[PDB]
């Protein structure tokens, strides 16, 4: 059935013209079917015949429904879609379960073939020209065509208008459109709810939009991209891991993919040894001998995934609480809840060390990421429970070179606490050895020397094969740190070292930097100073 | 009224910037504000057939507890054609200036039909449970560059009387704001401002006090190897600005593997060299002149303890102005607050002085900034910015700025 709604003006992108592709030759059976089917929607007014005044054409296909029984049709709009204008956002984001609120009842109204109910822009219609050839009849769409770029866009806005009055009339009823499904929830008593649904159904019917009756309507639980939605709680469908005897590269990858998704809900899941089987993989279908370490790991993961998890929905009248935990260097797990242990959402992040960072900086980044997803989901920011002392945060941020911040938070004594691994002295140490370190290397030959000399007479130097200047400088610093006692003063002219003085990183991409880092941590008191190069010093 | 045809620069297309997530609190504020404007015919709902978009958000000014809608037309403005438009070099000398929000005036004037599409903006929804509410302007939009331009005529008329009867007062219009400066003492100034308000209805700053501060060098009774080392480093780098600065005589004292704590007596030669350097530092470098055809740039450096330093320049080391900034009372626990405030004051000065907004180089991670800048913004305009890594040397230098 067609509807009396204002068509949305659709034009082809500036400078382009309608489709003109060839029509495939078909079997008499594929033709018979298309003739019959097309005559059907023809009588319905969905499609109208056209003459030679239309030079456009789209390829029509015929595919039997699941397993060669009755015949169905398909139109390949690929080209037309390329020439059609762009519309605004189709779905600017999906509602995450943790952002929903509980309802006494929810019903989904499949407005199925409503696409063919909304009238297309009359002018544009011509571009939808297609043909049913003989073995040895032209048509065009008068309504939104299945597969056409603009259909979903137009269809959505249409439903929006049509529903505007019903929503106003019923501000206690929640509707949510997704594709051709209409999710409607409420907190009314079942009988009342049933009534309003019908009223809605009739309101839609008033615009030709046919919808199924109670006898043919779907109901909860609702499978929503991973979650199993219930009117009072959402559930995570326990993930199944196939116990194979022979594994291929491809298989391992897909496995790790599913496992990595799981880790958000089930922290504890590990894939280190499983990822290790990919090293040097020559082909996607090559078989890999599962290392016992991987067997133990894969097994432990199945136990974890045995216990299904279910949580609660958002309660607007309650505060939001976000707690974070560091599982390892650069790994943080967080869970957001309103009532302790009654989780809304959980998650984790893996931070590739990158250039040079420190745990507090990483904590900061977690806090940041969380704050953002919260705003998108709940429209507000959580109060944070962070495994770090107010003293530590204060010391670090007040002197850090970059602007940084953490919203209202509260320390939670849940080990392991994140702390400052070391802190360079602000002024030279009295009664401490002074190492004047320096390193240089021939850029081209990759050959260098790293060394130092102390005010206490101590000296050293090393020749380095296959090194770079930046490395040499750092190596010098490493040596000074190795041969020095608990207290050390080190002067260098390395501009790169200036980075450490400022950022004081406790993790880096460079293994060498890390060596220095470990040494710095071991020291009681270190004072690092920089002096300009090629001068008197 | 009859509308002037506005167009995009040739070959350009409308902005298609995505909306940032907004808090419940401000989504509400916007919906309310927009339903009202819609009734008043300022804006209209649009369909998906319009693909353009521009970010929107709400802020409350200090001394204001009522939400005010703000749009990010930066992208559009950049694509909107240029169009006579003055800047009084005397406003920079006034004893006092007052900023005025004349944004409302624009809503009276209609916007050319064909350009309206390009002003599309979207009110989002919490958890995407509802489609975005799409609107577009029908009248002149606040924060757009074309608006002050087209309203120019009407504006000059309205002001001419106050102008002719008070040629001793300077009035400058930069977008939604009007800067009124006078040398008249606070009494007459404030009263004359209130009068000017009424004049408009019917239809505190201090400009040169912003004196560039010199770089002061430390003074000790006795200097240590470390002290000298720090000093020499500062100067060596500083020679990029003042080439007359020498550091050899001092560097000479630094020869030898001495302990950093070792006390060193200055040679009469070194003493001179230093005294001479202080002299050169007593005043800003010669040869720096503003070029209206080049972009203005502002660098900011977190100095800790609530202090921040900045430099406005067009070419590196050739600074037009430099200054320090102490955090406002209230932001005692957060940088983002202090930074935005700083950004705002600096942009203002740039306006007063050159009538142009500086491109900022901010010492902050993009994410941190994007997430919270709106929460503290209180200006009708939005300047350009990029995120950078503060070089240790440039920081140590400006740290040495003179104070009262
Ligand atoms: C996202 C989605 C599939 C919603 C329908 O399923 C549920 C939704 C809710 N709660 C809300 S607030 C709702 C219901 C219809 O539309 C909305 C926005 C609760 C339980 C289920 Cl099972």
């Amino acid at each position: 059935p067609i509807s009396p709604i204002e068509t949305v003006p659709v034009k082809l992108k500036p400078g382009m013209d309608g489709p003109k592709v060839k029509q495939w030759p078909l079997t008499e059976e594929k033709i018979k079917a298309l003739v019959e089917i097309c005559t059907e929607m023809e009588k319905e007014g969905k499609i109208s015949k056209i003459g030679p005044e239309n030079p456009y054409n789209t390829p029509v296909f015929a595919i039997k429904k699941k397993d060669s029984t009755k015949w169905r049709k398909l139109v390949d709009f690929r080209e037309l879609n390329k020439r059609t204008q762009d519309f605004w956002e189709v779905q600017l984001g999906i509602p995450h379960p943790a952002g929903l609120k509980k309802k006494k009842s929810v019903t989904v109204l499949d407005v199925g073939d409503a696409y063919f109910s909304v009238p297309l822009d009359e002018d544009f219609r011509k571009y939808t020209a297609f043909t049913i050839p003989s073995i040895n009849i032209r048509y065009q769409y008068n309504v939104l065509p299945q597969g056409w770029k603009g259909s979903p866009a137009i269809f959505q806005s249409s439903m929006t208008k049509i529903l505007e009055p019903f929503r106003k009339q019923n501000p206690d009823i929640v509707i949510y459109q997704y594709m051709d499904d209409l999710y409607v929830g409420s907190d009314l008593e079942i009988g009342q709810h049933r009534t309003k649904i019908e009223e809605l159904r009739q309101h839609l019917l008033r615009w030709g939009l046919t919808t199924p009756d109670k006898k043919h309507q779907k109901e909860p639980p609702f499978l929503w991209m991973g979650y199993e939605l219930h009117p009072d709680k959402w559930t995570v469908q326990p993930i199944v891991l196939p116990e194979k005897d022979s594994w291929t590269v491809n298989d391992i990858q897909k496995l790790v993919g599913k496992l990595n998704w799981a880790s958000q809900i089930y922290p504890g899941i590990k894939v280190r040894q499983l990822c290790k089987l990919l090293r040097g993989t020559k082909a996607l279908t090559e078989v890999i001998p599962l290392t016992e370490e991987a067997e133990l790991e894969l097994a432990e993961n199945r136990e974890i995934l045995k216990e299904p998890v279910h949580g609660v929905y958002y309660d607007p009248s309650k505060d939001l609480i976000a707690e974070i935990q560091k599982q390892g260097q650069g790994q943080w797990t967080y869970q957001i809840y309103q009532e302790p242990f009654k989780n809304l959402k959980t998650g984790k992040y893996a931070r590739m060390r990158g250039a040079h960072t420190n745990d507090v900086k990483q904590l900061t980044e977690a806090v940041q990421k969380i704050t953002t997803e919260s705003i998108v989901i709940w429209g507000k920011t959580p109060k944070f429970k962070l495994p770090i002392q107010k003293e530590t945060w204060e010391t670090w941020w007040t002197e850090y070179w970059q602007a940084t911040w953490i919203p209202e938070w509260e320390f939670v004594n849940t080990p392991p606490l994140v702390k400052l691994w070391y802190q360079l002295e602000k002024e030279p140490i009295v009664g401490a050895e002074t190492f004047y370190v320096d390193g240089a290397a021939n850029r081209e030959t990759k050959l260098g020397k790293a060394g130092y000399v102390t005010n206490r007479g101590r000296q050293k130097v090393v020749t380095l094969t296959d090194t770079t200047n930046q490395k040499t400088e750092l190596q010098a610093i490493y040596l000074a740190l190795q041969d020095s006692g608990l207290e050390v003063n080190i002067v260098t002219d390395s501009q790169y070292a200036l980075g450490i003085i400022q950022a004081q990183p406790d993790q880096s991409e460079s293994e060498l930097v890390n060596q220095i880092i470990e040494q710095l941590i071991k020291k009681e008191k270190v004072y690092l100073a920089w002096v300009p190069a090629h001068k008197g010093i | 009224i009859e509308t002037v045809p506005v167009k995009l620069k040739p070959g350009m297309d409308g902005p298609k910037v995505k909306q940032w997530p907004l808090t419940e609190e401000k989504i509400k504020a916007l919906v309310e504000i927009c339903t009202e404007m819609e009734k008043e015919g300022k804006i209209s709902k649009i369909g998906p057939e319009n693909p353009y978009n521009t970010p929107v958000f709400a802020i409350k000014k200090k001394d204001s507890t009522k939400w005010r809608k703000l749009v990010d037309f930066r992208e559009l403005n950049k694509r909107t054609q240029d169009f006579g438009i003055p800047h009084p070099a005397g406003l920079k000398k006034k004893k006092s200036v007052t900023v005025l929000d004349v944004g409302d005036a624009y809503f009276s004037v209609p916007l050319d039909e064909d350009f309206r599409k390009y002003t599309a903006f979207t009110i989002p929804s919490i958890n995407n449970e509802t489609p975005g509410i799409r609107y577009q302007y029908n009248v002149l939009p606040q924060g757009w560059k074309g608006s002050p331009a087209i309203f120019q005529s009407s504006m000059t008329k309205i002001l001419e009387p106050f102008r002719k009867q008070n040629p001793d007062i300077v009035i400058y219009q930069y977008m939604d704001d009007l800067y009124v400066g006078s040398d008249l003492e606070i009494g007459q100034h404030r009263t004359k401002i209130e009068e000017l308000r009424q004049h408009l209805l019917r239809w505190e700053l201090h400009p040169d006090k912003w004196t560039v501060q010199p770089i002061v060098l430390p003074e000790k009774d006795s200097w240590t190897v470390n002290d000298i080392q720090k000093l020499v480093g500062k100067l060596n780098w500083a020679s990029q600005i003042y080439p007359g600065i020498k550091v050899r005589q001092l560097c000479k004292l630094l020869r030898g593997t001495k302990a950093l704590t070792e006390v060193i007596p200055l040679t009469e030669e070194a003493e001179l060299e230093l005294a001479e350097n202080r002299e050169i530092l007593k005043e800003p470098v010669h040869g720096v002149y503003y070029d209206p055809s080049k972009d203005l740039i502002a660098e900011i450096q977190k100095q800790g303890q609530g202090q921040w330093t900045y430099q406005i320049y067009q070419e590196p080391f050739k600074n037009l102005k430099t200054g320090k900034y102490a955090r406002m009372r209230g932001a005692h626990t957060n940088d983002v607050k202090q930074l935005t405030e700083a950004v705002q004051k600096i942009t203002t000065e740039s306006i007063v002085i050159w009538g142009k907004t500086p491109k900022f180089k901010l010492p902050i991670q993009k994410e941190t900034w994007e997430t919270w800048w709106t929460e503290y913004w209180q200006a009708t305009w939005i300047p350009e910015w990029e995120f950078v890594n503060t070089p240790p040397l440039v920081k140590l230098w400006y740290q040495l700025e003179k104070e009262p």
